[PDB]
């Protein structure tokens, strides 16, 4: 019989064996290209400052002012979501997630079927 | 390149399967299946559940809406306090945890494996 | 303005006005024919006794015996559900329920729409 | 024979509509709509809700699964403790009760009306 430490180790290797995949490898590659992109870096800092300005407009109870900045932030995020480099990232992330899900499922399903002799 | 993943996920699962948590889950289920009054309560719960759901979709105008709802609550409370049921439901979760700690572990050394 | 007593009275009349309907009138009529039926009266008393015998088999911890009677009760109810006189009743009950539902809905929906001027 | 039912259900509803519970519901909603910080909290809740749901369907492997879940819990707690929100949510229920006591009343004098 095995303890939870044996099983957590066995899993930590499979996790590396999962980092050793096309999918994960693609992910890091799209991850590289988005902060390298100085249109993305522009918005993530434009909004970063706009977010900090909203903290002040919270203290300074100003309905119209805080929502002017709020409407400008939310729209700038949606506009940032239309950049193809982040569009690639969002997909690769999902593809990685699916493999992790599939792996996790194949495991629980073997266990849940085989458990009762 | 492909099998290398299945084979290791199968090892990990066969490990969980011959783990202390599994051998327990097994024996608790056997204890429950062999138990007869837990069976009496379970068969009943099965009947009341169906009745409850039927009345529930019929709406609050139903004659036994209040009654069947109590009957439902009460039979649950019989399972809740049945030792053999309770014992198994705990054993079920211990295993479910083993499964999730594993799921988390797979996810951790992928998030950190980027750096 | 009206108190909850005014509104509960106004409702109690509409309730009578609902008892003064084809639907409710049909219901009582099918209700009459099922206890008048001495096949239904047979099973409802056959099972009534079978139910009381199960109380004894609860005290007297007897797995096989209590489930022999249990399997005989549940099947006798399903067999009772196949009687056309109760089949009629079950439908008329639903038809009444629908009018009550419709009435109740038409009321909440007027209120929930009209509430905000 | 047919209108006699609609006309009385309309009276009953127009009564509820010009009841104390209604005139209150109204004023509480007006107080909430005119309130700006309750608005700030509400607009936020709207944004976090969507984010939460997206992450929720993405699964527990998502980077901000833990965070967005806290952010969700926390914004709710801001609505929960906002007076103008709280006040309206109470006013909403008082009315919902009026509606149900009526629904029950309609059902009572039909069940007993058989005898």
């Amino acid at each position: 019989l095995y303890s939870k430490k044996d099983i957590v180790q066995q899993a930590r290797n499979l996790a590396k064996m999962i980092s050793e995949t096309e999918e994960v490898d693609f992910f890091k590659r799209a991850e590289a290209q988005i902060n390298e992109n100085d249109k993305v870096s522009t918005i993530v800092n434009q909004i970063k400052a706009l977010q900090k300005q909203a903290v002040n407009l919270k203290h300074y109870e100003k309905h119209e002012a805080l929502k002017q900045v709020e409407a400008k932030i939310d729209a700038l995020q949606e506009e940032l979501e239309e950049i193809p480099v982040i569009q690639e990232f969002r997909d690769s992330q999902m593809e990685v997630n699916d493999l992790l899900q599939l792996v996790a499922h194949t495991i629980s399903n073997q266990v849940t079927n085989e458990i009762i002799t | 390149e492909s099998v290398r993943l299945q084979s290791e996920a199968q090892q990990l699962a066969e490990m969980i399967l011959q783990s202390e948590t599994a051998e327990n889950y097994r024996n608790c289920y056997k204890r429950l299946q062999e138990d007869e009054e837990a069976g009496r309560i379970i068969r009943s719960f099965i009947k009341i559940k169906e009745q409850y759901e039927d009345v529930q979709r019929f709406g609050k105008y139903h004659p036994d809406y209040r009654e069947i709802s109590r009957k439902m609550r009460e039979i649950k409370r019989e399972l809740d306090l049945n030792d053999k049921v309770a014992d198994f439901k705990r054993a079920e979760n211990e295993l479910q945890s083993i499964l999730d700690e594993v799921s988390v572990e797979i996810g951790t050394a992928v998030s950190e494996h980027v750096k």
